[PDB]
């Protein structure tokens, strides 16, 4: 039963793991757009392009 | 009629040159701002 409980809680970890990744992925996408926006504000403002 | 056409062409050329000079001044101001930002970055980030 001990190791049973172990697998049980480790399954929970996996869930947490993937859900964290989900959030992380979203965050990355968000921050990606953010820095992308910086280029859209900077590269077009300098007029060199 | 020839003098009026020449004056209209000269006024159009002057307006185009003024627009080009305004665009060049805006580009020069943007380049100066970018150079100032690059200098500030090279001064701050290189302090370590």
């Amino acid at each position: 039963s001990a190791h049973l409980k172990l697998k049980e809680m480790q399954k929970v970890l996996n869930a947490h793991r993937q859900r964290a990744m989900e959030a992380r992925s979203s965050l990355s996408k968000a921050q990606n757009k953010s820095k992308v926006l910086t280029a859209l504000s900077r590269l077009q403002k300098s007029g060199r392009i | 009629t020839s003098i009026r056409e020449t004056l209209e062409n000269g006024e159009t050329r002057m307006k185009m040159l003024n627009e080009f000079v305004k665009k060049t001044s805006e580009e020069i101001d943007s380049l100066n701002e970018d150079v100032e930002e690059i200098k500030l970055q090279k001064e701050k980030e290189l302090h370590k």
